[PDB]
RNA sequence: AACGUGUCGCGAUGGAUGACUUGGCUUCCUAUUUCGUUGAAGAACGCAGUAAAGUGCGAUAAGUGGUAUCAAUUGCAGAACAUUC
RNA sequence: GAUGUGGCCUGGAGGUUAGGACGAAGCUUAUGGCGUGAGCCUAAGAUGGACCGGCCUCUAGUGCAGAUCUUGGUUGGCGUAGCAAAGAUCUAACGGAGAUAUACUCAACAUGCAACGUUGGAUACUGGAGCGGGGAAGGAUUUCGUGCCAACGGCACUCGUA
RNA sequence: UGGAAAUGGGGUGCCCCCACCCGUCUUGAAACACGGACCAAGGAGUCAAACAGACGCGCAAGGGAGGAGAUAUGCCA
RNA sequence: AAGUUUGAAAAGCACUUUGGAAAGAGAGUGAAAUAGAACCUGAAGUCGUGACAAAGACAAUGGAAGUACCUCCAUUUCAAC
């Protein structure tokens, strides 16, 4: 078993995924979730504008004590950020899904994202040095991402 | 309580039990039937060797 | 005697926010500072380690052993008890089953099988053969791979013969001079199926004695006296002599009706 | 057999019949026959009269075979 | 015989090369049994066999290798294709095959004389 | 509204349980059974066509000689008395 | 605190009676039924792949919620505290996948950001008790060339004592 | 005779009423008394000897070994 | 500390295509890939996603008795019965 959900019509759908991405899971969770119901072209425009810092990514769940901004009002929030490392990773994933649709013989201008899921992957371990001769964990948290889109 | 019992003298205050710090001092008889068989076999073989002497 | 205690462990004492269990000394490994010397610690000593001077064997009174053997032999001659134990005896001509002594002259397993088919023990032999299977549980890894039922036991007067019977699966062989209770009552249940030869059947009386004559082999042994002369107590309870003295049967009150009886005097 | 002991019945009782107050400690009254004249005097005097003292003459090297003498 | 399953299995899987030769034997055909009065022989390179068990049942071929390290023999006609199209052999346990023609040498003929049942 | 709560289907992280066992522990037996200055036990350095560890071996170095057997060893090279070199 | 229970449950032994590739053990549950209860049984698996149930006796390393309990894993705090001594970098051209990366509209800005090595310029610091040039103790290939960027250099790398 | 009705179970929400946090020492705990982030696996009245009482079994003015031997016996501790 | 316990057999995924690569989407081997390499089974705890139930602030959990809605559960009945 691969994907937690199944497209309505398989012959008019494209899929993509990536494992052990080495981006912060909490940052990638917010970046991927905002495009869940959007058309493919509209999702790609949003990521370009986030890199230009004219629009932001809303942080809805993992947002404890982050800054407030005026660009979060269009999402009905007050807190948002511009995580560039997560954005460029999601840009590559959309290109792969677009390539799969063209190979099948579909129109990328008529595709709508219908499924986005981000999960925690296995962690990697480093160490840090504290006062009074203590050693304490210094961990990294990568993530898995999967998605598919369907033609309207 | 203690009640009415015999005054005990069980004599087990030396290091007789083998444990993690003591070798112990015990003797078991788990080889008794094997030794009985061995002795009978040796007697039969010796009789065959010294035949016909009693 | 050394298992679980081959460490130089010591307790750290109070003042450090840890339990007072002894801990492994040293450093540089994953086991440094770990608990030791305890039935609850990983790698520790078990509680009450087993010893080799446990009481493994038992003593039994000689008279009680002889009594048990006699009872098993007596039970083997009741056809209902044999069926209850579980042997298949439906075509057997007679219990106790006694056959001629010429079977000791056989030399071929084919002849032995022909004799078994003639005497009609082949049903029990087939039961034993069909019951063979692989044991359930851990025992199959400890040289106890297969299990099967117990079949008929053939009693011989001496050690001669038995050449043609040794390889038959499901048939036990016994010598009348040394009868074993573990084979006469397997699992503690009486009623083994026994096939006697004439010579052993004749030797039985001299071996075990009677109620009045002592045994020739077992010095000063006689069969135990029964506690009851007649064990059919139902016949006694229904005999005419008892019914003569039993109390008369009286007439009882009528059974209560379906309607509830009244309880209110006023 | 271990299956007939009181431990099997006491699984789950948390105290095994020794109480919450007194508890089950190591040696609450000394080891063996200690205190026979001090704090076990009543037990020794009422159940074992004649435990302490000396009596009679001594016989250093006793041989029982010359003393064998059964009766009927 | 060996009442210890642990000891019996250890001897089988740690057997030397010359012991594995005897353990990897195969039965002879009915025609060959009548001729030599021998029920079975160890398998040798350049023998003719026929497969009696498995998916390759009924196939015939010539023995090309007795591996003896993987407890298998290799037959020329028993093979399959890989992903890239090349052909590889498939190992069959000797107790599943039957010998139909023996490779005879002077030493081999002496062995058959020793095992004659007549 | 959003955050948050609850139940169900699916999916992650994690490595318990069951089955398996060339290991351990324990108990017995047999005998032409007990090392070294004729240099032992232990320590070091080396040896393969390809060879780090381990195993075996000592400049005759993953081994020479003899007896038995009877066609392999194998990851890949390489070699090729069967009368048994 | 004492005692009773043809009272429940677990690993093995002597008997007896059954089951299993038309699917054993194990595992999952808005699967019900039974019992005052410990528990037992059936159903389903769009789970699994080779063993195992009942009854009578025997036997024991035989039942867990907590011991500042042992070992392994996980977790809220939390994208939070922070990553602030030793003054500092700027520019163009080469190199590189690391860009000038767009569905419509459209001239360009308001829709691909940030970051890297080398060379040439510019600006600074060390200031001869030196982030100069050589040795002892200690270390033992860290030295040199070519290649490479999974992990490591608590940010980064096309660079490196990797 | 059905995508049926009915009666019991099971699940989630809601209404009225009721209802202090477990384990422990203590005369007295819910407590401003101690141990208590979550889960899995592990974790504590055992073995031997002397004595006594109750209960089961054999024999009885007698009861019973132990060590050892002998031959069935050379499969069988 | 640590069972290299995939599978009967490596038959250990040729080839197309998107990507710098890691990899993804197809195709194929195999009875099974939900057996894809330290790969049998794959629990608890914690997390993501979809559908649904609702819900002020009475910390949450809990008892007793109803009701609204649901029910891959059980049993009964369906004709002068
Ligand atoms: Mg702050
Ligand atoms: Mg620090
Ligand atoms: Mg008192
Ligand atoms: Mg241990
Ligand atoms: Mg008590
Ligand atoms: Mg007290
Ligand atoms: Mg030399
Ligand atoms: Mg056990
Ligand atoms: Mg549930
Ligand atoms: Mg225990
Ligand atoms: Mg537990
Ligand atoms: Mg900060
Ligand atoms: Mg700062
Ligand atoms: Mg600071
Ligand atoms: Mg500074
Ligand atoms: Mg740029
Ligand atoms: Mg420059
Ligand atoms: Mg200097
Ligand atoms: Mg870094
Ligand atoms: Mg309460
Ligand atoms: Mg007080
Ligand atoms: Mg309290
Ligand atoms: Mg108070
Ligand atoms: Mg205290
Ligand atoms: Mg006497
Ligand atoms: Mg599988
Ligand atoms: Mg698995
Ligand atoms: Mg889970
Ligand atoms: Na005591
Ligand atoms: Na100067």
């Amino acid at each position: 078993t691969h994907y937690s959900r199944k497209p309505q019509v398989s012959s008019k759908s494209a899929k993509a995924k990536v494992s052990d991405l080495r981006c912060h899971y909490k940052n990638t969770f917010e970046t991927a979730n905002v495009i869940n119901g959007m058309p493919l072209r509209k999702a790609q425009q949003l990521y370009r504008q986030v890199l230009a810092k004219t629009r932001c990514i809303p942080f809805k769940r993992y947002n404890g004590k982050i800054g407030r901004t005026a660009q979060a009002k269009e999402w009905g929030q007050t807190k948002g950020r511009w995580p560039r490392k997560s954005v460029v990773a999601m840009m590559s994933l959309l290109k792969n899904a677009e390539a799969n649709a063209i190979e099948k013989g579909l129109d990328p201008n008529q595709m709508v994202i219908k499924h986005v899921q981000v999960d925690q992957a296995a962690r990697m371990r480093r160490r840090t040095y504290r006062a009074h001769g203590r050693i304490t964990p210094y961990m990294c948290s990568p993530c898995h991402v999967q998605l598919f889109m369907s033609e309207k | 309580p203690k009640g009415n019992n015999a005054i005990p003298h069980v004599h087990q205050k030396k290091h007789w039990n083998p444990c993690s710090s003591q070798k112990g001092n015990v003797k078991v008889f788990l080889n008794q039937p094997a030794q009985k068989h061995r002795r009978r076999r040796l007697r039969l073989l010796k009789a065959k060797k010294v035949f016909p002497r009693p | 005697r050394l298992s679980g205690m081959n460490h130089s462990a010591h307790s750290w004492g109070t003042g450090r926010a840890v339990a007072r269990i002894p801990r492994i000394s040293g450093g540089g490994t994953s086991t440094s500072g770990a608990g030791a010397f305890g039935n609850m610690c990983r790698g520790g000593r078990m509680f009450a380690p087993t010893k080799i001077f446990r009481r493994w064997h038992r003593k039994i009174n000689l008279h009680q052993k002889r009594f048990a053997v006699v009872s098993a032999l007596a039970a083997s001659s009741v056809p209902s008890l044999v069926m209850s134990r579980g042997h298949q005896i439906g075509n057997v001509p007679e219990v106790p089953l006694v056959v001629e002594d010429s079977i000791q002259g056989y030399e071929k397993t084919k002849e032995a099988m022909a004799f078994l088919k003639a005497i009609a023990a082949i049903d029990d032999v087939n039961r034993v053969n069909d019951s063979r299977e692989i044991r359930a549980g851990r025992g199959k890894m400890r040289n106890r791979r297969y299990v099967a039922r117990r079949g008929p036991m053939l009693v011989m007067p001496n050690n001669k013969g038995t050449r043609a019977f040794r390889n038959i699966f499901g048939l036990d062989l016994a010598n009348v001079s040394a009868l074993n209770l573990l084979h006469l009552a397997p699992g503690g249940h009486v009623g083994r199926f026994v096939i006697w030869t004439q010579s052993a059947f004749e030797q039985l009386d001299k071996i075990f004695g009677t109620f009045t004559e002592a045994s020739a082999v077992k010095k000063g042994f006689t069969l135990p006296a029964p506690m009851l002369t007649n064990t059919d107590v139902t016949r006694i309870m229904q005999s005419e002599e008892v019914r003569r003295v039993l109390k008369p049967k009286k007439l009882q009150a009528k059974k209560a009706s379906r309607f509830q009886t009244p309880t209110n005097g006023m | 057999p271990t299956r007939f002991k009181k431990c099997r019945h006491q699984r789950g009782s948390t105290f095994c019949g020794y109480g919450r107050v007194g508890k089950h400690r190591k040696h609450e009254s000394g080891r063996g026959n200690a205190g026979g004249m001090h704090h076990h005097r009543i037990n020794f005097d009422k159940y074992h009269p004649g435990y302490f003292g000396k009596l009679g003459m001594d016989h250093y090297h006793r041989k029982k075979n010359p003393m064998w003498k059964p009766t009927i | 015989k060996c009442g210890s399953r642990r000891k019996a299995r250890r001897a089988h899987f740690q057997a030397p090369s010359h012991v594995r030769r005897v353990l990897m034997s195969a039965p002879l055909s009915k025609e060959l049994r009548a001729k030599y009065n021998v029920r079975a022989m160890p398998v040798r390179k350049d023998d003719e066999v026929i497969v009696k068990r498995g998916t390759f049942k009924g196939r015939e071929g010539k023995v090309t290798a007795c591996y003896r390290l993987k407890w298998v023999i290799l037959i020329d006609k028993v093979n399959r294709e890989k992903a890239n199209g090349s052909t590889v052999a498939v190992g069959i346990h000797p107790s599943n095959v039957e010998i139909t023609k023996l490779k005879l040498t002077h030493h081999r003929k002496s062995i058959l004389e020793r095992k004659d049942r007549s």
